[PDB]
Formats: structure tokens, sequence, C-alpha cells
């Protein structure tokens, strides 16, 4: 895993996105270089001791439909440091970075079963109030809640579930 | 000529990068010019990629990055037999009395 | 465009047109001499202790069987 060395290249992409008005093209263009880092005959060719200006050139030809300035500087700054595996972890640190600054929040949302749509609105604005973001919600059907519902909120979660009150009145008794 | 660039200079070891279809053999000696004088390196490693570690028979500083080496394709080779009798010689063969150059018919 | 499985189609098929070829198992490359220590990349069908014929009429023993690489003597 390599979340740490993502990092720095994910702030650069971003802070770099931010001076040119086009957060929005950048994180297509990653998510197709991450997409291009996982196939099967490209992860053999990553894994193999060519020269890194040879194996950028290698990695560039691949995808064309990449600006100057993001794959053709991006991509061989990677490869000079060897890098290029940790692609689809700087996809994910841009994207959160970009969440950030847009003060948003992909709230989680689990139940046994669909919402009326009335719970689901209420939810959004208050999640919206306990926090101090926009919310996205995504919904998830997860028979073994059996009845209310989970929001996981990043590193926060309320639990409501049947399931969940039920294993703590067996650890009570 | 020269071929080859030096990428790392780590007091008396120097990597030096070349093409992969023409990477030096693991004993083979490089020259370079070290300012006005000529340094003479001795390669002891074949990394990966096309970068090779050597050993530099001199002194090593004002060395920069980016230079260029030639490929010898041949070892240290030294002067040997009765020419090199009563002479005193470097660690490259080369005489270092005062006298001419030795007259070896074989290296 | 942006359809994740037109990409997905567009790189295999645009992989294959660069000519780009895996390597044989039961083959592979030195990558690193040093020392009487190679590294051989590929060559995915190395077994721990086997003999690894080398150019000529010489062997090694691949003792490190690591991921990505063989370490070999």
């Amino acid at each position: 895993e390599f979340i740490t060395v993502a990092r720095p290249y994910a702030k650069a992409a971003f802070d770099f996105a931010v001076e040119h008005q086009s957060v929005e093209r950048w994180q297509d263009m990653l998510a197709f270089a991450a997409e291009v880092t996982k196939n099967e005959q490209m992860a053999e060719l990553l894994s193999g001791a060519l020269a890194p200006e040879t194996l950028a050139e290698s990695f560039i030809a691949v995808a064309g439909e990449q600006l100057d300035e993001n794959g053709q500087n991006l991509i061989r700054v990677m490869a000079e440091n060897g890098r290029l595996n940790a692609l689809p972890d700087v996809l994910e640190q841009f994207i959160h970075l970009r969440a950030v600054s847009e003060a948003t929040a992909e709230v989680d949302v689990i139940s046994a079963a669909a919402l009326s749509e009335q719970q689901l609105a209420k939810i959004s604005a208050a999640m919206e109030k306990r926090l101090s973001r926009k919310v996205k919600l995504n919904a998830k059907i997860d028979k073994s809640v059996m009845a209310g519902v989970i929001i996981r909120a990043g590193d926060m979660v309320i639990d409501g579930s049947v399931r969940g009150r039920l294993e703590r009145l067996a650890d009570v008794l | 000529m020269a071929t080859g660039k030096i990428v790392q200079v780590i007091g008396a070891v120097v990597d030096v990068e070349f093409p992969q279809d023409a990477v030096p053999r693991v004993y083979d000696a490089l020259e370079v010019q070290n300012g006005n004088e000529r340094l003479v390196l001795e390669v002891q490693q074949q990394l990966g990629g096309g970068i090779v570690r050597t050993i530099a028979m001199g002194s090593s500083d004002g060395l920069r990055r980016g230079l260029d080496v030639k490929d010898l394709e041949h070892p240290i080779e030294v002067p040997v037999g009765k020419a090199t009798l009563g002479r005193i010689m470097n660690v490259l063969g080369e005489p270092v009395d005062m006298k001419g150059e030795i007259g070896e018919e074989e290296r | 465009q942006l359809n994740s499985t037109e990409i997905s189609e567009l790189i295999k098929q645009r992989i294959a047109q660069f000519n780009v070829v895996s390597e044989a198992h039961n083959e592979g490359t030195i990558v690193s001499v040093s020392d009487g220590v190679i590294r051989i990349h590929g060559l995915a069908d190395a077994m721990q202790g086997e003999m690894i014929s080398l150019p000529g009429n010489r062997y090694a023993i691949a003792l490190n069987l690591e991921r990505d690489s063989v370490g070999a003597v």
C-alpha cells in the first residue's frame, strides 16, 4: 500500500488544477490513467526494469487523451521515481482533496430496505446540520440490518440497526 | 564516441547511465574528461536501467553529474614483460618516473 | 468517450496495437549483476532451489523467490 507516496502527487496535481480552472478535467484524466494501470499486460510492463524514460514513453503512448501539462509531465515525474503503480491512490486522494475544498461530504447510508425519500431528505438536511457541508447520500440495501439504518460519515458512524441493538443488549447481559 | 552520462557521484563511486543495448560488461574500463585531466572508471556492478556503478581510478573531485563518459570495451590492461623491469609504474600501468614511455610489446 | 467499458476495451486493444509481449513462463531476463548474485525478471514458474540455466553451460540456484524478481547465485 502506498497512500503515503501518493499524497504529494495528489496534492501537487490538485493545487495545480485550481491554478488552471480544470479540476474536472484532471479528475477524469487521472481516472483514465488509473484504469490503464490495472491492465494485466501493462502491469507486467511496469514491473519490468526498463529505463524510467522509455517506460514513461511506453506509458504515454497508450493514453493520447491527455494534456501536455498532465500526462506528459505527471506521468514522467512519477516514472522517474517509479511511482506509477500509485496512480489508483493518487486518484482517490485527489478526489478527497477536492471534496475538502468544495465543502462536501460523501455520507453513506445503509438499510434493510429503501427509504421513503422523505426520510432520506430529512437525513440529508440533518447531516448537513450535524456537519458543515453539502452531503451526497448514497444508500445500500444490506439485509443483515433487518431494520433501521447505519449512517457513516467518514470515521463517524451512527448505528440504529436492530442487529446492533440486539448484540449490544446481548452484551448488557 | 562518448555514449554515457554520470548520474551520481558518491565519493569514490560513480553511477553512469548507458543505452540498454550498449551497457558495458562488469569489469570494463570507462573514461571521463574530468576538467582537463582524463579519469578512468572501472565498473563494479550492472544496475538495472542501463546504469552502472564504477570506482574512480583517480581523484573524484570536480566531477559534475551529466558529463559524457566513453566506453572502452576492454578491462584495465598494463604493460608486462622484459620492458617493465627497471621502471616504476602506476596502477593503470602508466610510467610514473620521469623517463619516457614503456617499450612493451604486450599488455 | 468517458464510459469505463469503452475505456477498458480501448486499452486492451491499444496495448495490443503497440505490440508489447509478456514473458513466457519458464523464461526470464537478467536485470542486475553484482558480486555473484543476479536478479532475474519474469521466470514465474521458478522453484526454490531450482537450477536455472544461463547462457553458456553455467547454472544458478534460485534462492529468493520474491515478487517482481528472482534472486539467484
